[PDB]
RNA sequence: CUUCUUGGCGUAACGUUGUGUAGUUAAA
RNA sequence: UUCGUUGACUGUGUUUACCACGGGGAAUUAGAACAGAAUAUCAAGAAAAA
RNA sequence: GUUACUAAACAGGCCAGGCCGACAAGAAAAAAAAAAAAAAAAAAA
């Protein structure tokens, strides 16, 4: 199953 | 009427003069802040590297040996406390109330107008009373001077230790005469 | 360990009342879960002479000498050293140039032990229903040890407790056993020794050190009391 | 004399900031309430008398006495108290090093100090007594032997001998006397506290029963009368059941009429916690 | 000679306090929403008063305390209330959840309940919560349209306008 | 036992372990002394600062005698970790 | 092994706008 | 401890509780991002045979 | 799921519009002891 993304994956890298 | 505690200057004349005399004040302050060597400039040293190295070595040895020695006493005290609390817990609920009251217990004071007798510590049980003569005979010159000064300052602090016992009424005055006095 | 009546005594009343209650007492007893409540007193005499450890003396003397060399010690001015009080004693060296005895074994600690017949134990008394353990201890002192013997009590709380269950025949009488609470006390120096009151259940008394205690008291009682007894090897 | 009609001293005036005059800053909530924060009183606004010999010279004399006795005695007393309050059960011996193999610590004070990273300088600063309450407490229990002699030495003139030469076995005597002489009941105060509360002894469940001998059966029997078993249970365990009528009136009925059914306040306060001794398992 | 009070007509107090809850149970809120309005001023004999204003509520899970002691939300979720028997006060919590349809079978999660400690309050919030952030859940009929427009433009916008395009919802998990 | 503890003769290894030592919490400069320090550095108590040694030994009633006294952490040599002991062995040799 | 704190206090919170003082324009 | 410190900062982003409007101003969010500077606090220290 | 806002009358009365560059902001740390006694220093950090 897919998983929700963490705080790291939401920063403007 | 109702009275309030007080200590008039006349009954304590000694300490007032002691603290108002400039030279005695200077001596007391020097004793408090001894030594009086300066500590502001960088060049102010009251010791030397070798001197304080030897002092540190001696202090470390002393602390190590004292910790090695007193640890057995500490363990024994821990065991004794465990036993005491176990016994108190084993006591019945009727005796619980008395078994937690400490030596100095006394019923509350009433301002009217298991406790058989007042608590009084035998003066013969004080450590310095039991071993006063031996320690005094084994003291040094500086220690004797220290004891003398300690005595004299104790007396200065408490000129009326016996007078309070003898005539306690001299230290209680009415409100209407106490509250009307400036500081 | 063995308090049996044969080893305790035969043909007496007050002594056997405490340990067996075979001659029933004249007062009301106090049971806690079927065990009679008793207070035990453990009076001690502190050493009469003072001993100081070498490391303490060495540290103190070295500090005094170091302070003298470095000129960092206390001032202690003459104006605060000499002001003519009745207790004044100081004077500069320059001006000077111009088994029942309390005195036994003064370098150790002693404990007062009591002989109930052939058994060596500590003073013991029963608690009468409704009275304080302090009152029980006072009665113990005044009736078993000496009418004028009043050692200093260290507190209202016991320092240890012990239990003893009676045999089948004795427990059939309605009392399962006796539970004892021990209390420490100090023999005030300069106070008179014991003087056994007439009719007191005590047969004899002694003042023994910790080392000699096991030579007289049973290992069970020693185990019960050693946790609270002071440390001295 | 000793017996006297003492006057109740007037309360000391707690200062206040000259602000917030229209609000009630003296709610009875506990610091630090998230929704009822307490207004602080700055130390610079607490009214204090000007310094004279009664408050300053006495402090100087007590400080000189402490100097003569040595700050090491005060440090040792504080350390002994702190270690005693935390080592009331048998501990395993603790060394201060992972490989010393011979050095012993000297108390759980070591564990506490390591855990809190306590300030070596801070202990000396405390022992030097920079605060009024500290000097006042030294004037009262300053004696080294206080755990066993309390304030009896507060005026003794040879008291410094204890500080100078009370060590080893004598320190052990002081501690053993103090453990038996200290209080072990409930403390009752409304003032704030933030430290580990001193121990309160647990209380046993059963009480003691009085028994007297009866020769008619040659056995010991209870002193108290029989009563019905239900009455015995009510007297021993409590009211029984989850609900009962209130206590019957013990005073003669009032001649006048009063609305005794009315509660004291429209909105009663919250229940108070049980601060008394706990039971024994 | 009657002293007319200053708060007589026409100079009475225009705006009333309006102290109390401003969001009911199960309502959806986001950070910054004032759950309860409260004031710092306190009456001089509070323990004798009876009006409900004087007795404040207490923050709980995902709730802050304001300068004037307002209780405000800190996460996207649904409101829940609890009763503290020990302190005899009401506690405001927010269970974190993403926007989705509020079903009848899920209403029990927002019941007001009795607790003895804030630890038990946190435990109950965890037990009633729907899902955790790190695992998420299958959203049941989540919204898909942009949010309501700013108040100063229009006060009476339409929720989930079918004429508007679908836009991603990437703010309600924070 | 107690007798052996009273008669204890500390070995030189034990004395070295009991050697006191200053560990610096943070970087800082002395205002009046101008000394420069780095956090985590280890020094001997005797030579680290004489003015601070005054308070640490009992010949000063002021805790501000050394301007960076609060940045000190006084530990015994035996308590230090192996890494720090090896790293600063040279400056702690006495 | 992401990050232990932080842009006052204020249970009366300062008079909005304007004028004046002051700030900004290698751009706006 | 008699302990530091000045975040009682400089800016970009028009999103947000309340609501006639004005004074987001009885005194709402990390608009959880971004560009600078500053202050305080680290962590680890495991293993004591027969 | 869920009971909470709400003082109109010249109704029964309240108001001091102010303090703080810091023991008043404030990191870390610390913080107030039953009864009785001693002391008569309005004293927790
Ligand atoms: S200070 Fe009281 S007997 Fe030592
Ligand atoms: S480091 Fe310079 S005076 Fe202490």
């Amino acid at each position: 199953r897919a998983f929700p993304r963490g705080c790291e994956l939401k920063d403007p890298a | 009427t109702r009275y309030l505690p007080f200590v008039p200057t006349s009954l304590v004349h000694e300490t007032t003069s002691f603290l108002h005399d400039a030279t005695k004040l200077r001596a007391l302050l020097a004793l408090i802040f001894s030594p009086c060597k300066p500590e502001a400039s960088v060049a102010d040293e009251l010791a030397s590297p070798a001197a304080r190295l030897e002092f540190q070595q001696e202090k470390e040895r002393y602390h190590a040996i004292r910790d090695q020695h007193t640890d057995c006493y500490r363990r024994h005290e821990s065991a004794a406390a465990a036993s005491m609390w176990r016994a108190i817990e084993a006591l019945p609920s009727d005796l619980y109330e008395e078994a937690v009251q400490s030596v100095t217990f006394a019923p509350p004071y009433e301002n009217e107008p298991f406790y058989h007798e007042r608590f009084a510590f035998p003066r013969a049980l004080m450590f310095h009373e039991m071993y006063g003569e031996q320690i005094f005979q084994s003291l040094s010159q500086l220690e004797r001077r220290k004891l003398q000064v300690f005595m004299n300052l104790m007396h200065v602090r408490y000129p009326h230790a016996e007078l309070k016992r003898d005539k306690p009424a001299l230290f209680w005055l009415p409100e209407r005469q106490v509250l009307s006095r400036q500081r | 360990c063995g308090p049996g009546s044969s080893r305790f005594f035969s043909g007496t009343s007050r002594r056997l009342s405490l340990f067996f209650s075979d001659p029933p007492p004249a007062y009301a007893l106090s049971l806690h879960a079927g065990y009679k409540i008793q207070a035990a007193l453990c009076v001690d005499r502190l050493p009469l002479v003072y001993r100081e450890p070498r490391y303490e003396k060495r540290w103190r003397e070295f500090k005094e000498q170091w302070e003298a060399q470095t000129k960092n010690g206390l001032t202690l001015a003459d104006e605060i050293t000499f002001m003519k009080f009745p207790f004044h004693f100081f004077e500069t060296e320059e001006a000077q140039k111009k088994l029942r005895s309390l005195e036994r074994e003064p370098e150790r600690t002693l404990y007062l032990i009591v002989r109930y017949g052939d058994s060596w134990q500590f003073p013991l008394e029963d608690r009468i229903h409704g009275q304080s353990m302090r009152s029980t201890l006072k009665r113990l002192c005044s009736e078993q040890l000496g009418s004028s013997y009043a050692p200093f009590l260290l507190g209202y709380s016991p320092f240890s407790y012990a239990k003893r269950t009676y045999p089948k025949k004795t427990k059939e009488a309605g009392i399962l056993g006796r539970k004892i609470f021990y209390y420490r006390a100090h023999h005030i120096p300069g106070s008179e020794n014991l003087k056994l009151p007439e009719g007191s259940p005590v047969s004899d008394f002694a003042w023994v050190t910790l080392q000699e205690l096991p030579a007289y008291i049973s290992p069970r009682k020693l185990a019960a009391v050693s946790a609270g007894l002071l440390l001295e090897e | 004399p000793f017996k006297i009609f003492k006057a109740s001293p007037p309360p000391a005036p707690t200062g206040r900031k000259p602000t917030g005059y229209r609000g009630n800053h003296w709610h009875k909530k506990v610091l630090y309430d998230p929704v009822y924060p307490t207004t602080k009183v700055p130390a610079a606004l607490v009214p204090r008398y000007p310094i004279d010999w009664r408050n300053g010279g006495r402090a100087l004399l007590i400080a000189a006495l402490s100097k003569l006795e040595g700050a090491s005695a005060l440090q040792r007393r504080i350390f002994l108290r702190e270690n005693s309050r935390e080592s009331q059960v048998p501990q395993t011996p603790l060394s201060p090093f992972q490989t010393g193999s011979s050095a012993s610590g000297g108390g759980a004070y070591l564990v506490s100090s390591l855990g809190r990273k306590r300030s070596y300088v801070g202990r000396i600063a405390v022992s030097l007594m920079p605060r009024h309450r500290q000097i006042a407490d030294y004037q009262r229990v300053g004696g080294f032997c206080s755990p066993r002699c309390f304030s009896e030495c507060s005026k003794e003139l040879r008291r410094c001998l204890c500080a100078w030469r009370c060590t080893g076995f004598h320190e052990h005597v002081v501690q053993m006397d103090g453990m038996l002489g200290e209080y072990k009941g409930e403390v009752k105060t409304e003032k704030p506290l933030f430290s580990v509360l001193r121990r309160q002894a647990r209380r046993n469940a059963d009480p003691s029963e009085g028994v007297a001998f009866c020769a008619e059966s040659a056995k010991f029997k209870s002193v108290r009368r029989a009563q019905h078993p239900a009455f015995e249970a009510f007297d021993r365990q409590g009211p029984d059941g989850p609900s009962q009528k209130p206590a019957p009136r013990k005073e003669p009925p009032l001649p006048f009429y009063s609305a005794s059914h009315v509660p004291n306040v429209p909105r009663p306060p919250p229940p108070q916690p049980y601060t008394g001794p706990l039971k024994v398992r | 000679s009657y002293r007319r009070p200053s708060r007589a007509s026409p100079t009475g107090q225009a705006r009333k306090p309006h102290v109390g809850v401003r969001r009911l149970a199960a309502e959806y809120v986001w950070p910054g929403v004032v759950l309860v309005k409260q004031r710092k001023v306190i009456a001089f004999n509070v323990e004798t008063k009876r009006r409900n204003r004087h007795f404040k509520l207490y923050p709980g899970e995902n709730v802050k305390v304001s300068k004037v002691t307002n209780l405000v939300a800190l996460c996207h979720g649904r409101v829940k209330f609890t009763h503290d028997v020990s302190r005899d006060v009401l506690v405001v919590n927010v269970l974190p959840e993403r926007r989705e349809e509020l079903l009848r079978e899920d209403l029990w999660r927002y019941r007001t309940e009795h607790v003895r400690s804030m630890e038990e309050n946190r435990h109950i919030c965890f037990l009633r919560r729907k899902a955790v952030r790190m695992f998420g859940k299958e959203l049941v009929n989540p919204p898909t349209k942009p949010p309501l427009r700013p108040f100063y433009f229009t006060k009476y916008d339409s929720w989930e306008n079918p004429a508007l395009p679908d836009v991603p919802q990437l703010d309600d998990d924070m | 036992s107690l007798a052996a503890a009273e008669q204890w003769e500390p070995s030189p290894l034990t004395l070295k372990q009991h050697q006191q030592v200053v560990v610096w919490k943070k970087d800082r400069t002395c205002i009046l002394c101008k000394k420069e320090v780095q956090g985590g550095n280890v020094e001997k108590v005797e030579t680290a600062c004489e003015k601070a040694w005054r308070f640490l030994s009992g010949y000063s009633r002021s805790a501000h005698v050394c301007p960076i006294l609060p940045q000190m952490r006084i530990l015994r040599y035996g308590e230090l970790p192996l890494r720090d002991r090896a790293k600063f062995d040279a400056k702690l040799r006495r």
